[PDB]
């Protein structure tokens, strides 16, 4: 019966494993543990692909079950298109950017 | 894949010579052993 | 600096650094005493004088080919290199725990030196079969050195595999499911599987072969009810997958060269490529006593083991055809890494059709213990492996050192190496099925001129190595330094630069669900 | 403008082939290496008991 | 931190051709040469 | 999968799309010279247009060679589609890769 | 015996080593076809400047690659294993004999009858008669007879040897405390010979086997001879 | 499965420690007690030096190179029989 | 034109046969004439000369189909330095013949073939391919 | 007893450049070096052991 | 002029593909077939014909009259 | 009966290549048998057909080691 | 800089001194069984657990006191331990493959039979029973401290590892005694041979294992556990698991079967 003693994580988890915790609370996600969701990914609704710099490699699965990943760097300025499918992505620097 | 001329040219006496090191740090300890076996069989 | 870098690494890129630099230096003492044998066997006669020394140069050349120059190399160097940076991870998932298996090898290596000096060394072939490996026929340290090198090889091999194994499941971009992964990634897993069941296996029986030489106990000795067969089977138990680990990382290899050089986004076949490595790896492990035809088991036993092993070919076939089928409409670039696929694509068939006819324990009765399991062997080893080594050497050095080799001095290094391996090895096909047994120093009368020609072939193969080692050095003594390299949209370990950075993907990639 | 391979492939691929031959010639037949051909059409039996 | 770019990224130096020349040579030819010498250690042995 | 009509008619109105950017462009000659075939002179047509609306004679004179290599060893194709593009080539003021000297090394 | 420049197998001297005679025929035409039909290919892929880099589909010729092999192996295995089964069949033997493995020589014993037993060692090359064949002869030759099914039983006293005779089509390995049994038939009489098949140490070499196949009356009179 | 019990109401620890003093360390003074009652020694065997057991093909690293490890005077003979 | 290495990032420029529109020109940076070149092509390209179409094409292409698709006399040189090391390793082996193996066994003498090869003879070696078959008993010679 | 856990984090996220197997102060140094010393006196003397064993002495 | 007839066009690679890969199986068998009689059978003639007429006493007294056995001189 | 013997038949007890148990299983017979018989004032001659048998299959230094053992009373097997 | 959520690791000396601390134990191992010295060996031994003490040290400051172990850090050091028990399995598993081929196919050199001639088996009712109990005992009380932790609850967590680490001591006791009384040895042919190796791998597990619980209650005295984070935990716990599971099967092969 009773007693506790034990810790808990909101009590005692720091560093790192802290600031995921707190993140996911807000429903954020800065450390990329989950997969970003598409948008239609057209000219007006680009695929924003947040970075903490002016450049960031993203990979395109063009078409679901695709065995091939298309890479490229995606760059600060206008969104730019998977080269295989056209898909617009756009960098937004922040979210992320400190 | 693309390339720049090399930053220290290594011109072709600068070949032989490296190739002729090459080969001898090969040959000779092998061939020094080799060479003086019949010495070793039976001292 | 140095210390921290060099000797206290936890960065997957230098400790494959170290993997390459190991298992060079390796290769050319297992070269060596390939070099040593051949003299042996150049002319009929004795050469050494000693035939207990022939037998500790022909074990030796075994375990350092395979243990310190193939899987270092291959799994050690390739996959810490190419793995994290394939699948956009910032390193592996145990990155010091990594760097203990690297450090296992220099003193594993030294263990297996020093048991050619002690005593009159470890002469019982690279099975270490009993009674001959145990403490009356091989009295002394020689043995118990060997098999400790083996323990530390093993423990090395062991925990890589479960760093591999964790990093290819759990580092991956979330979004990207493992049928999106590169086949060289899959032949790494797949290969770490088997590292992983096959050679705990392979560490209790030469425990147990440790006991019986020093604590009294009788595992593999008649006197006591003991078995030398038991031995057999766990090593072959291990011996057969350990056979796959050394090709699958090539066929990994293989496949990315291919596409390349054809200028395609992708292999061929994709999944059935996927398909073709598990069900390799799956028959690897049912099929090990077509090493032991010879040993009086019973017929149905020895019916079954034939039928498993012919069931090999089936997967195997597909990825020959695949990767023909992945050069058709190419747009071929005739590099030096291609000429070593291409190399690689009909010589490993020729070895793979031998192991075939070895697989009927009908006709390896007559087979068994000659030189045709030699010919088998080293067509699939030295011009698959070596082969598969040499192209993904010289396809990622650019990437590795920022430098490119002279595509020209290349080329001359493979035309030569090909006509001197094939000069070596295919004459001895005829020694096999004319009866000339394995693990001999001298030979009849009649075997001489086969092998003569082979030990000649042998000679042109040591000049390709001597001219490799310049080709490397001429590289970094030129410093052309890498500007732009093709096809980085499907080749992501190109895309960070030559070399790329110390610390890369911190921040990941990124990659949509959809 | 003509590379090495213009100034030089003739040269390079005439001396090649031509060295090789003569030494590899040379070797096999001048320096009583031991091939052990077939007797078959070459030999003539002796009595031997 | 680290050094970084070509020439940087190994335990060796490459900043002389004819220092790394000696280097390789000494590193290739100790392990080529070893096998001999563990050969002559055995017939000298007995 | 889809007829080849079907196929040439889709390649045409990719080309003719009045604003296609030189990003598209690219895009297009770059996948078409994937596929087993030399493209049909109607869709090389609608290509050399869609250079003479974004102002880029150079990548008309590059999809020309492009026809040319792709027909490999078929020493035929390439007089065929030259003869059947002479209209346009006239029109628009092209010249053959041949005319410039191009074909030369 | 091999002789110089052999391509193939030592002729059979016995009925199972000819039919393992053509069933390697049967296989190596086969393993002819696939690494011509391997070769023919890989050089039509290289050998034009036609292109085709988009995906293709898998899914229909990787039967055909799945099927062909499966239906070959099937050609292969059919008779292969029909040999295995023959090799191991009911025989009815009119002599055992034993052979032990020693380092390194071989003994032999006939004790059906009377308790004969005796070594058998290579003759050194300096001892050799003219005619005889270096590494190859042994002071005293295993005497059976020709003609005649015999049950060989297979040991060894120390560590692993192997017995082989390969133009009988005998390969048995020698494990002490073990007996593997073998059935021998030579159709011929004459001399036939085979050298020890598992490393077995510093003579491993050298130590051969030498059998004499002659008619059983002479085999008689030599076992009496022999006591 | 199953055995002759329920539980799954109020749980988690409970239950488990519920499970370690109510069975399981009963069990362990069930089989203590019945270790008890079948101690006290068996007389040692009779010697007879069969080649298949008191194996020495290498002496052992420690003491005189004919005692094992855990050698019982009592229970295991030498070689050449029991000691004293 | 001077790619830089720490470009790599940036989209770049390649010759390829199957990529024949890569992603940047070869030349991005214009002078004055150029410039004014560009302005030109904006108007009807029958205006232009051979001169100006070739220098429009040079800007945008590096090297044309034929250039690059060219072949070479490498294969000389590659075949020509096999040969080359391959005769040196002949050396080697004339190296170990004349000062690593000692006399072969006196089982080689002529004589002793000669003998050796009339006892295979008569214990019928290969009787019915190999050896023996080729022997003529009867005319006492090898079969023609 | 009672729970120090939130010192412990204090002291090894102090930002001094040490790396965590140093972290710890003085002790961690000797312990540290006394490892580093065993393990390298060790190897030499195993090397002086296979020289040794590697010549007959009778 | 004369204007030229509109040639193929399409799947150009795949027609080569078609043509050569039937050659591909006509030489692979051809040299299969050849291995089979050149080899093969002649293998089978070869023996068959050797014992048809084969007498092991008449061989064995030959053996024994050049001396080659310990046991029958 | 059988003072016919050429060598030990085929024995469907022991079918494989493996035939050490075929050797010590005739051998124990044998022992068996003459045992059997001398304690009963009997005629060893019944078990002619395993010595035959045994002396047929098993090597010399098994059987020799074996009658070593049985004379100094180590022999492991139940006779 | 880092936006994901793995550990890099700082440069460590550790690999290298365990490395080196693998070769003093081999090659002590060497001397001790051909030249008669220890020292080596002890040598080897001594840097062997100062690698061991170091390395897991700064694990536990990496985790408890630096906060690496995010989510993504723990699931990969589930797998890697699952991975390497998955290794643990296969090496029993040879030694269980010698035991299975010795007993099933008895050689003559035995009787022909087994146990062999002259084994005199142990009661597998009577130590080997209570050893049973014990070990299957403390798998019911380490499941009853992995509830009281994550129920928040410390005083019976500390009371249930007790309990399972004096059971783990007891198990390690009783198997000592056992081996102080058979009247067999390892010298004793494959039957010593089979049943000291296999059952003697297995009690160096429980000693490691039950260190290993050691290890877990000191941390747990020093409130590095929490509720919901607590992997050292859980993986002593598995392996505890399986240690108990080698056992049984020892028990139904060796001490029953097989007598
Ligand atoms: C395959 C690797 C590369 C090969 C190149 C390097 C080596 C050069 C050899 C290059 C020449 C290769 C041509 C085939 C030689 C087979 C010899 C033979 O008659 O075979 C017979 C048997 C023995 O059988 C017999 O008992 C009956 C023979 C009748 C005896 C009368 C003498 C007639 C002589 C005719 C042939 C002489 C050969 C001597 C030749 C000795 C020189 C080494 O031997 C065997 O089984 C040998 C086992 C080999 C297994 C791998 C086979 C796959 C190779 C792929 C080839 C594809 C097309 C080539 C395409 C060729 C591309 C270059
Ligand atoms: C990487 C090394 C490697 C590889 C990949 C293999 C692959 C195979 N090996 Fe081999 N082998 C060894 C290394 C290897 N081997 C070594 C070292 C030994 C000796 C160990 C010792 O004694 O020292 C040995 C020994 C060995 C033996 C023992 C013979 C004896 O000792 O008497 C046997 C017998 O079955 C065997 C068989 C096979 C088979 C069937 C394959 C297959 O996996 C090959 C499959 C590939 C193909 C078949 C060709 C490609 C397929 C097609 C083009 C499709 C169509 C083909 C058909 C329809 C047939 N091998
Ligand atoms: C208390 C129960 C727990 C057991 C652990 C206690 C002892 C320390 C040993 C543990 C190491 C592991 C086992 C090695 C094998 C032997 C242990 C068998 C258990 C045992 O201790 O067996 C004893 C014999 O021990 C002997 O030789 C002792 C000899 C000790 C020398 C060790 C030899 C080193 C073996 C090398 C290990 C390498 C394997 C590692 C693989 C690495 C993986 C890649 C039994 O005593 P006995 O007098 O014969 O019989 C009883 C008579 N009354
Ligand atoms: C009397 C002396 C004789 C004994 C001889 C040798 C002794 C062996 C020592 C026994 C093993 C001790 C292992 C202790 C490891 C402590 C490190 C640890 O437990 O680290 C944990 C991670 O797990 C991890 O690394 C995973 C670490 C797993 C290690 C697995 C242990 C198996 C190793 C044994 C080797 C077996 C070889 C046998 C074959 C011969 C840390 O994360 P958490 O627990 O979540 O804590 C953080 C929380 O505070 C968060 O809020
Ligand atoms: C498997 C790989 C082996 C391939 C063969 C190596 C090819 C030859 C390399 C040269 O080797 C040298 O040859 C000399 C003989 O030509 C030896 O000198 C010996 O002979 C000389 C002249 O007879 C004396 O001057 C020397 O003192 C005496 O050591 C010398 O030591 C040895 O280095
Ligand atoms: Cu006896 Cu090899
Ligand atoms: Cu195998
Ligand atoms: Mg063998
Ligand atoms: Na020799
Ligand atoms: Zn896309």
């Amino acid at each position: 019966a009773s007693g506790g003693g034990v810790p808990t994580d909101e009590e005692q988890a720091t560093g790192l494993e802290r600031e995921v915790m707190l993140a996911a609370r807000k429903g954020q996600d800065p450390y990329n543990i989950l997969a970003p969701k598409a948008t239609s990914g057209t000219k007006e609704d680009p695929n924003l692909v947040p970075s903490i710099t002016n450049k960031r490699i993203v990979g395109c699965i063009c078409e679901e079950d695709n065995s091939t990943v298309i890479w490229f760097w995606l760059h600060k300025g206008e969104a730019q298109r998977c080269p295989s499918c056209g898909t617009h992505y756009k960098l937004v620097p922040h979210q992320l950017a400190h | 894949i693309t390339a720049k001329p090399a930053k220290t040219p290594t011109s072709p006496k600068e070949q032989a010579i490296g190739l002729s090191v090459t080969f001898l740090s090969f040959l000779l300890p092998a061939g020094w052993v080799l060479y003086h076996l019949d010495n070793y069989k039976k001292s | 600096m140095f210390i921290n870098r060099w000797l206290f690494s936890t960065n997957h890129k230098d400790i494959g650094t170290l993997y390459l630099l190991f298992g060079a230096w390796a290769g050319m003492v297992g070269t060596a005493l390939s070099l040593l044998i051949r003299a042996e066997l150049g002319q009929p006669g004795t050469l050494l004088g000693d035939d207990q020394i022939y037998n500790v140069v022909v074990t030796a050349h075994a375990f350092v080919m395979i243990f310190f120059m193939v899987m270092p190399i291959m799994i050690g160097g390739f996959g810490n290199w190419l793995v994290p940076l394939m699948i956009g991870a910032p390193d592996m998932a145990f990155p010091r725990m990594n760097n203990m298996s690297f450090w296992l090898l220099p003193p594993s290596f030294l263990l297996l030196l020093a048991s050619s000096m002690v005593e009159a060394g470890a002469g019982t072939g690279w099975t270490v079969y009993p009674p001959l490996a145990g403490n009356l026929a091989h009295a002394g340290a020689s043995v118990d050195l060997t098999i400790f090198s083996l323990h530390l090889a093993g423990v090395s091999s062991i925990l890589g595999a479960i760093n591999f194994i964790t990093t290819i499941i759990n580092m991956k971009p979330p979004a990207m499911s493992q049928y999106q992964t590169p086949l060289f990634v899959w032949s790494v897993m797949i290969t770490a599987v088997l590292l992983l069941l096959s050679l705990p296996v392979l560490a209790a029986g030469i425990t147990m072969l440790l006991t019986d030489r020093n604590l009294n106990t009788t595992f593999f000795d008649p006197a006591g009810g003991g078995d030398p067969i038991l031995y057999q089977h766990l090593f072959w138990f291990f011996g057969h997958p350990e056979v796959y680990i050394l090709i699958l990382p090539g066929f990994g290899m293989i496949s990315h060269i291919v596409t390349y050089y054809s200028g395609k986004k992708e292999p061929f076949g994709y999944m059935g490529m996927v398909w073709a490595m598990m069900s390799i790896g799956f028959l690897g492990f049912i099929v090990w006593a077509h090493h032991m035809f010879t040993v009086g088991m019973d017929v149905d036993t020895r019916a079954y083991f034939t039928s498993a092993t012919m069931i090999i070919a089936i997967p195997t076939g597909v990825k020959v055809f695949s990767w023909l089928a992945t050069l058709h409409g190419g747009n071929i670039k005739w590099s030096p890494a291609m000429m070593w696929a291409l190399g690689f694509i009909f010589l490993f068939t020729v070895g793979g059709l031998t192991g075939i006819v070895l697989a009927n324990s009908s006709l390896d009765i007559v087979l068994h213990d000659t030189y045709y399991v030699v010919a088998h062997f080293h067509y699939v080893l030295s011009m698959g492996a070596v082969f598969a080594i040499m192209g993904g050497f010289v396809h990622w050095f650019p990437l590795f050192s920022g430098y490119t080799l002279n595509d020209t001095w290349a080329k001359i290094h493979f035309a030569i190496m090909f006509v001197g391996v094939n000069m070596t090895f295919f004459p001895q096909h005829f020694l096999g099925l004319s009866g000339m047994p394995r693990r001999y120093s001298d030979y009849p009368d009649a075997y001489t001129m086969w092998n003569t020609i082979s030990s000649m072939g042998s000679f042109i193969s040591l000049t390709a190595v001597m001219l490799m080692v310049f080709i490397i050095w001429e590289a970094f003594a030129s410093k052309r330094e890498v500007l732009t390299v093709d096809l980085t949209t499907t080749n992501l370990e190109w895309l960070n630069g030559c070399p790329p950075p110390y610390h890369t993907f911190e921040e990941p990639t990124y990659v949509n669900l959809k | 403008a003509p590379d090495f391979h213009d100034k030089y492939g003739n040269a390079v691929l005439a001396s090649g082939a031509t060295f090789c031959v003569a030494v590899w010639v040379y070797m096999a037949t001048q320096i009583g290496i031991e091939w052990n051909p077939s007797p078959v059409g070459r030999v003539t039996p002796k009595e031997w008991r | 931190h680290y050094e970084e770019g070509p020439g940087k990224n190994i335990p060796f130096s490459v900043e002389n051709k004819w220092r790394l020349l000696a280097m390789m040579t000494l590193f290739f030819g100790s392990g080529f040469a070893a096998p001999f010498f563990i050969v002559r250690h055995q017939l000298l042995k007995k | 999968h889809e007829t080849d009509e079907e196929f040439d008619a889709r390649w045409v109105t990719y080309f003719n799309k009045p604003d296609i950017d030189a990003w598209e462009l690219r895009k297009g000659m770059n996948t078409l010279v994937g596929y087993d075939l030399v493209p049909e002179p109607k869709i090389i047509d609608a290509a050399l247009r869609a250079c003479r609306r974004l102002n880029d004679f150079a990548s008309a004179v590059r999809i020309l060679e492009v026809v040319k290599d792709k027909a490999g060893p078929h020493k035929e194709i390439y007089p065929y589609v030259i003869q059947e593009l002479r209209p346009t080539l006239n029109e628009l003021g092209i010249s053959t890769p041949e005319e410039l000297g191009l074909d030369k090394v | 015996m091999a002789y110089p420049m052999q391509l193939g197998f030592q002729d059979a001297t016995s009925p199972i080593m000819e039919e393992l005679l053509h069933f390697h025929d049967h296989t190596l035409m086969i393993v002819f076809l696939i690494s011509s039909l391997v070769l023919y290919i890989i050089s039509l892929m290289l050998t034009t400047k036609l292109t085709h880099t988009s995906t293709m589909d898998a899914q229909e010729v990787e039967t055909i690659w799945t099927i062909l092999p499966a239906i070959i192996l099937i050609l292969i295995a059919l008779p292969s294993l029909r040999i295995l089964y023959m090799m191991d069949e009911i025989n009815n033997p009119s002599l055992t004999v034993k052979t032990m493995g020693h380092q390194w020589y071989w003994s032999y014993e006939y004790t059906d009858y009377e308790d004969l037993s005796f070594d058998s060692y290579m003759i050194p090359t300096s001892e050799l008669k003219p005619g005889e064949l270096r590494l190859l002869e042994v002071d005293n030759r295993v005497v059976l007879p020709m003609e005649m099914t015999i049950r060989m039983l297979v040991s060894s006293e120390d560590v692993l040897h192997s017995w082989a005779v390969p133009s009988l089509g005998l390969k048995t390995d020698a494990i002490p405390g073990r007996l593997n049994q073998t059935t021998l038939m030579s159709s011929r009489p004459g001399l036939y010979y085979g050298q020890c098949s598992e490393i077995c140490g510093s003579n491993h070499s050298f130590m051969p086997i030498v059998l004499e196949l002659v008619p059983l009356k002479y085999f008689e009179k030599w076992s009496a001879s022999m006591l | 499965a199953s055995a002759a019990k329920g539980d799954h109401g109020g749980t988690g620890a409970r239950t488990w420690r519920f499970l370690t003093f109510g069975l399981a360390l009963p069990s362990v003074a069930l089989c203590t007690l019945n270790s008890w009652l079948h101690s006290g020694h068996r007389e040692r065997p009779a010697f007879i030096p069969y080649h298949h057991l008191r194996i020495r093909t290498k002496p052992f690293s420690w003491g005189d190179g004919n005692h094992t490890f855990f050698h019982n005077p009592r229970v295991n003979p030498l070689p050449t029989g029991y000691e004293k | 034109s001077v790619v830089k290495s720490e470009d790599y990032a940036l989209p770049s420029y390649v010759d390829r046969r199957d990529y024949p529109l890569p992603d940047v020109a070869h030349v991005k940076n214009l002078s004055a004439s150029q410039k004014a070149l560009k302005e030109k092509e904006k108007a009807s390209w029958s205006s232009l000369s051979i001169d100006e179409k070739v220098e429009l094409y040079r800007l945008k292409f590096k090297e044309s189909f034929a250039e690059m698709n060219r072949s070479t006399n490498e294969w000389k040189t590659v075949v020509g330095a096999a040969m080359f090391f391959i005769g040196f390793t002949a050396l080697l082996l004339i190296w170990e013949k004349h000062y690593v193996y000692g006399p072969i066994p006196h089982t080689f003498e002529e004589e002793w073939v000669a003998k050796q090869t009339k006892r295979m003879l008569d214990m019928k070696v290969a009787p019915i391919q190999g050896f023996s078959a080729k022997w003529d008993y009867d005319k006492n010679e090898w079969k023609k | 007893f009672e729970n120090r856990v939130a010192e412990k984090q204090k002291l090894f996220q102090e930002d001094n450049g040490l790396p965590v197997h140093l972290k710890g102060g003085a002790t961690d140094n000797i312990l540290y070096r006394v490892t580093m010393t065993l393990c390298l006196g060790g190897t030499l003397y195993s090397l002086y052991c296979l020289g040794w064993a590697s010549f007959p002495h009778k | 002029s004369t204007a030229l007839a509109k040639p193929q066009m399409r799947g150009l690679l795949a027609r080569r593909l078609r043509f050569h890969i039937v050659g591909a199986f006509m030489v692979s068998l051809g040299f299969a077939t050849f291995y089979k009689f050149a080899v093969a059978e002649k293998r089978k003639k070869a023996y068959a014909d050797f014992y048809r007429n084969y007498d092991s006493m008449k061989d064995f007294e030959e053996m024994r009259k050049a001396g080659i056995f310990q046991s029958a001189k | 009966k059988i003072k016919n013997y050429q060598t030990a038949p085929f024995d469907s007890r022991f079918p494989n290549q493996n035939q050490t148990r075929n050797c010590w299983q005739n051998y124990l017979d044998f022992h068996r048998c003459e045992k059997a018989m001398t304690a009963k004032g009997g005629d060893v001659s019944v078990c002619e057909w395993y010595r035959r048998v045994y002396k047929s299959l098993c090597p010399i230094s098994w059987v020799s080691t074996w009658d070593d053992r049985r004379a100094e009373g180590t022999f492991p097997g139940k006779i | 800089h880092q936006t994901h959520a793995y550990h890099m690791v700082n440069p460590s000396p550790w690999p290298l001194t365990g490395a080196l601390s693998a070769l003093l134990m081999t090659s002590g191992l060497t001397m001790w069984f051909h030249f008669n010295s220890m020292t080596l060996l002890m040598i080897g031994l001594t840097t062997n657990m100062l690698t061991m003490y170091q390395w897991w040290r700064d694990v536990i400051r990496e985790s408890t006191f630096q906060g690496h172990h995010t989510p993504a850090v723990q699931k990969g050091l589930r797998y890697g331990m699952i991975l390497f028990i998955i290794s643990e399995v296969l090496f029993f598993t040879g030694f269980f493959w010698a035991f299975y081929h010795s007993s099933l196919a008895p050689t003559p050199e035995l009787g022909g039979c087994w146990p062999p001639t002259g084994i005199h088996p142990l009661n597998p009712l009577e130590v080997p029973l209570l050893n049973t109990s014990v070990l299957l005992a403390s798998g019911v009380s380490i499941t009853w401290a992995h509830h009281s932790l994550m129920e928040g609850d410390r005083k019976h967590m500390l009371q249930a590892l007790f309990i399972t680490i004096t059971l783990g001591v007891y198990f390690t006791l009783l198997q000592a005694s056992e081996y102080y009384e058979a009247p067999f040895t390892i010298s004793d042919g494959v039957y010593g041979s089979t049943f000291f190796v296999a059952t003697g791998f297995h009690g160096l597990h429980v000693i490691i294992g039950s260190t290993f619980l050691i290890v877990c209650f000191f941390r747990q005295l020093k409130f590095h556990f929490t509720s919901n984070h607590h992997f050292g935990f859980e993986a002593a716990a598995w392996y505890w698991h399986f240690v108990d599971v080698v056992w049984l099967f020892l028990y139904v092969s060796i001490y029953w079967w097989g007598s």
